[PDB]
């Protein structure tokens, strides 16, 4: 999970 | 004939419309940037999607600020007098309102324009829908436990984030907001309309994702997308 | 028991729920602030039809910034354990973001973050309801010939008008947006899931409407009211 | 073009169709039969009910066997090619599988049969309803406290009483069942399915009339009427 | 609470009653009738059909008329206070208004009976439904190329044929009524209300089939299934 | 009320 | 095919 | 006709  | 209501889109033309999707994965080194890993099964997932709900789709890949403009202005000086609707989905980086070129920032409010009421007259009365995986913010959501018409009308800003939030992607499966979406149009495009296909994105993204980091800051975080409907009729994907 | 669906909110609890409705039409001369003529027609129109739907309606008259942060804290310390819903209908003048107290602003994120699925539990997994009537900036529409769940999940924000422009409100009928959704909710209540009585409330609004004005600036000019959905369920007033 | 469903009936060709609308009020002395009160109320419901939804309606009056036997079969021999249904009102006394002429007996069959998928072509695929308000037997219901398509195809028949029993009608107000299905086609038209209408019809005639007779044989009886559908679509009255 | 509406039946009891299969395939020499080859598999689509809605089965195989008389009087004395609904489904051979026991026709009135209003009293108000595959006649259709309530309410006869007409059945797949309703049963049940389904199963039965036989009289029939309603609500098998 |  |  |  990463953030945009 | 009989009696005729005006209560959904006609989407019965020729043709259902171009489905213009921007995916933006890797940024010039000088923006310091980072590559957003996961994107390419969003792009895919979409274009799987739309291509089995008619659309025309053309996939744009790394475009600069200039390129995303240039594109922009030139599709909305198409005549798009035989297709039902317009569809655009941008996958980038992203602040409230802004939307990453691979070497720089574009207002989204710029590219939205070029469609307006009466700059894309080909499309006056007829849906655009923008869908908008990017972060819109900083902030993160820890959760809890269990005559005429305006020039504004007849749009739909699907964005995959609350304002002001962070959105999130996982780079093996994808945005979880893209995900959602692909998944629910597959299963109800033929039979329900489009808000409430949206609402049922909304609850999968907001109870299937929980965000899982090493950093205590970003872990365990959720997300709800955010809806924003200038609509003014019902939109079913099927017709007859 | 036979098989069992969870796509709507439970809208069958003892109570529907409170309908709080801020009504400021006189403000403070030092705020240099015009009387919101016709808001009261507005504030009775609300008043009428939350309370055919059954809910507990209480209307409050110009309240200072001060006021209406007090009572919207003392609201969501209360017990909404048998209430389906909540619904917060604020009338007022206002800028992106902000709405008006008869003293100053209010900052419409204050407002809301009382009722977060962490902060009101009691509304928990219910829908919460702000309906804005209130400028949200300065821009005109010309028109055109013919486990856990996120603390902001569950609100839905059915403003007036698009992000950035002006709403209108006439000084003899009240607000375009008001008259509209009111009467949208009367027709279509009991048959029409909200979403698709807010989209036919953005039809009539950008139909039916048009500004007059001696003032060629605003003159002619229209309105398109912009939904904003976070809701992760179809909402339907009736049940059974 | 996008996704196309073909689960209803398509009701927009240029005309709706015919409604013809038999009305046998006096008969000849010869057959004993007595005169039917309030069924040129019916009549007048009927007429102003389908010239609602758009039909070219016929009434006739008092027509003997010989008169209905040669009206159906050039009705079912006019041109049918820009009509979209086909639709026949019968008000007399009957019996099981019969409808009474002014003079005698006319079968059913017979008057359906000039009807029929490979008999009257310009109607093969299109709605055929046959409403009937006669006795069906001498039953009394006293009720209880609290390639190619077959040629039967296509057609429904709206019956106002189950099979065996007798058919209410009061002499003021008309017959139960025509009062119900006027009344409903007047609300629901627009909005439900015309089965979801004939259900409500059955709701309304079931529970809301109750005899009254000076006769104990004859008094506190119901009635339910029997919907027959061999229709192969969904049927709503309104288009687009 | 808020706004209650009454126009479906109450499907949430803890039980959504039982359905009891009659699967009469082999008859007494003495009758003179043939073995129904295929109704097997008729009865096992039908067992995990209704087991899928959830509702409590019981196959019954090879019954004379009194053991059908029995069993349906036993069924009629239980306590269905707890139910739902309650289904019946006849596979057997029959003629207008009769379907055969092993040893000997069963009037299908008398079956019926058992469960009117005023006599199965747990029952009253609760669908009632009688699926029945067998003949009504010897007809062949050679289709055409391209307070109180009503006793007999609530009931609904879901025929596989136009009165009057035979029926077929498949030997290897089954009738063409009961594989049709399984498969739109196990496609819609979760979606649509009953009528419709029915709609869809009459669509199915009337344009997929067709006869194949070595007897000319025999070869190249269609056969229309007769939907026959005294219901007097909207019937889903889903709730909530 | 009559019958038909 | 068989009829019933 | 009034703005808010």
């Amino acid at each position: 999970d990463e953030v945009d | 004939s009989g009696i005729s209501l005006d209560n959904s889109y006609k989407m019965d033309y020729p043709e259902m419309g171009l489905c213009i999707i921007i995916n933006n994965k890797n940024f010039h080194k000088s923006t310091g940037m980072t590559s957003r890993s996961g994107t390419d099964v969003d792009a895919a997932n979409l274009r799987e999607t739309f291509r089995n709900l008619k659309y025309e789709v053309r996939n744009k890949n790394d475009l600069t600020r200039e390129e995303i403009v240039e594109l922009m202005r030139d599709v909305s000086k198409e005549d798009h007098s035989k297709r039902s609707s317009f569809v655009c989905v941008l996958l980038s980086h992203g602040e409230e309102g802004i939307i990453f070129g691979t070497n720089g920032p574009v207002d989204l409010k710029k590219i939205t324009n070029f469609f307006r009421g009466d700059r894309c007259r080909s499309l006056t009365g007829k849906p655009k829908l923008f869908i908008i995986q990017a972060c819109r913010g900083t902030a993160l959501d820890c959760g809890i436990e269990t005559h005429k018409i305006p020039v504004e009308a007849d749009f739909l800003y699907a964005y995959s984030t609350a304002p002001g939030y962070y959105s999130w992607r996982n780079s093996k499966d994808g945005s979880w907001f893209i995900q959602s979406l692909c998944a629910m149009l597959k299963q109800y495009a033929d039979k329900l309309e489009f808000m409430h296909i949206l609402t049922r994105v909304n609850r999968k993204v907001a109870t299937e994702f929980e965000s899982f980091s090493f950093d205590a800051t970003f872990h365990a975080k959720k997300q709800i997308p955010c809806i924003v409907s200038m609509l003014t009729k019902e939109l079913y994907f099927y017709h007859h």
